[PDB]
């Protein structure tokens, strides 16, 4: 449901809320939350 | 046993009398007792939902461990669970012990990605007699095409015709 | 040799042969107290060498009391086979050499009998007149492998670094706590050697258990639950139901929590 990316593979992943969280090709259990699709706003100061 | 299997940490009856010198058989009646008394606190008080915490069998929990302890790859581990999983659908092999279900499964994987572990090194590790590792590999060689995940065989790392025959 | 001193009754006469006074006439041996470095000393000392064979040659010059050793080539080729002997001490005093062996023990003004005296058969066998060390002399050609084997003794380390598991730490860990193994090891099975022994008894009739109790007390006055049980073969409850008719147990005396026979059948 929600997308998260694997530590050192650097594979993609949905994770729901009963899912174990590790990753499912590497067998890593650090996941990282995705960047968020959304713009993002910034001054340039 | 009841916490490991409450935690989803669940180890088996030979972990736990490798642990604890205890008989069996009183061994399984206090385990009944205490389950019946667990599921009547839970009625009298709050109310837990199992969701296959509790069930006997738990042989997707056993596969990461003994593949642990046979010094097994990730993939391996994975397509061990993957043939675990699928062994439930077989009618004949179901009504054996999660511990056979899951050493027999191991093993078939073991053998499928050539990984030089014998059935004799693997019964010594997991406590399981070599006849019955050998006997349940010959019976899940004729279920060969419903156990291999189908994606390790599209990506070509595993074949079919690695599998010794009968 | 266990014995016990201060004996007026004069019992070594019977208990030792052997005079266990000091044996003193070879006293006036010369002896040289020698000091070697080790390998010598190791070549030397141990007893699996030593069959009395020559070991070398003394010279002394009296030029300037010069002594030197001159070891045979039969031993090694890389220990020197030329040696001065330094006199540490020209003249020694109050130093003996005394043996010890083994006796046959085979066929105020106040005193105790009784000093714990362990006598030996003891003989002054030499005198010490020279300290002498043994130095390796500077022109041999073997005097640089000595040197080469003395940095050595400090250069070399008499310690492993440990061993670091190269295996799988799954592998290595599939021993520990959680595991599919039964210990196979026998040791320490108290458990396992005290729950097989069962012992299982049948109920004879009571004249006969009756008369096997009166036999028991007349061998013996006083009896414990457990000796006659193990003497007998019967439960607990049966022969209490006995006990307590013909027997009584002693709550006060020194003989006190065992079942003696009635004061009316102690008499018979
Ligand atoms: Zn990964």
């Amino acid at each position: 449901t929600l997308k998260y990316i694997c530590a050192e593979c650097s594979s993609k992943l949905s994770l729901s809320r009963t899912d174990a969280v590790r990753c499912k090709d590497c067998g890593h259990r650090i996941l990282l939350k995705a960047r968020t699709k959304r713009l993002v706003q910034f001054e340039a100061r | 046993l009841i916490g490991c299997r409450r935690a989803e940490v669940a180890r088996t009856f030979k972990e736990i009398q490798s642990l604890i010198h205890v008989k069996t058989k009183e061994f399984g009646k206090t385990l009944n007792i205490m389950k019946n008394i667990l599921r009547g606190k839970s009625e009298d008080g709050f109310l837990k939902i199992d969701t296959d915490n509790m069930s006997g069998a738990q042989n997707l929990t056993y596969i990461p461990r003994f593949c642990s302890h046979l010094g097994l790859p990730m993939q391996v581990t994975t397509s061990a669970e993957y043939t675990a999983k699928k062994c439930k659908e077989i009618k004949e092999i179901a009504g054996k012990s999660p511990i056979t279900i899951a050493v027999v499964s191991i093993y078939l994987n073991i053998l499928l990605f050539q990984i030089p572990i014998t059935a004799a090194k693997v019964g010594q590790t997991l406590q399981v007699t070599e006849g019955t590792i050998k006997s349940g590999y010959k019976i899940l060689y004729e279920h060969r095409d419903k156990l291999v995940d189908p994606q390790l065989i599209a990506n070509g790392v595993v074949s079919l015709d690695n599998l010794p025959g009968v | 040799e266990v014995f016990d001193g201060n004996d007026i009754e004069n019992n070594e006469t019977k208990v030792y042969e052997e005079s266990l006074d000091l044996d003193l006439e070879r006293s006036n041996r010369q002896v040289w107290l020698v000091r070697l470095p080790m390998f010598l000393a190791e070549k030397w000392r141990d007893r699996n060498n030593l069959h009395g064979q020559e070991l070398g040659k003394i010279r002394i010059n009296k030029d300037g009391s010069k002594i030197t050793l001159l070891l045979n080539e039969n031993d090694n080729d890389s220990i020197p086979h030329e040696y001065d002997l330094e006199l540490t001490k020209k003249v020694v005093e109050n130093e003996y050499v005394f043996t010890e062996q083994n006796l046959k023990k085979y066929q105020r003004d106040r005193y105790i009998p009784y000093v714990k005296t362990i006598p030996k058969k003891t003989a002054i066998v030499g005198t010490v007149c020279h300290e002498c060390q043994v130095m390796p002399s500077m022109n041999d050609p073997n005097y640089h492998k000595i040197v080469e084997q003395r940095r050595n003794i400090v250069k070399l380390n008499n310690k492993e670094r440990i061993t670091t598991l190269d295996e799988t730490v799954g592998v290595t860990m599939s021993h520990t706590g959680m595991s599919m193994r039964s210990d196979n090891s026998n040791f320490l099975k108290v458990g396992r050697e005290k729950a097989k022994s069962n012992i299982k008894s049948i109920r004879m009739p009571k004249k006969e258990i009756l008369d096997y109790l009166f036999k028991l007390f007349d061998e013996y006055d006083y009896w414990s639950l457990k000796g006659l049980k193990e003497r007998t073969r019967q439960p607990e409850a049966h022969l209490k139901e006995c006990l307590d008719k013909v027997a009584t147990l002693v709550k006060k005396g020194p003989y006190a929590f065992k079942y003696t026979l009635r004061p009316e059948y102690k008499k018979l």
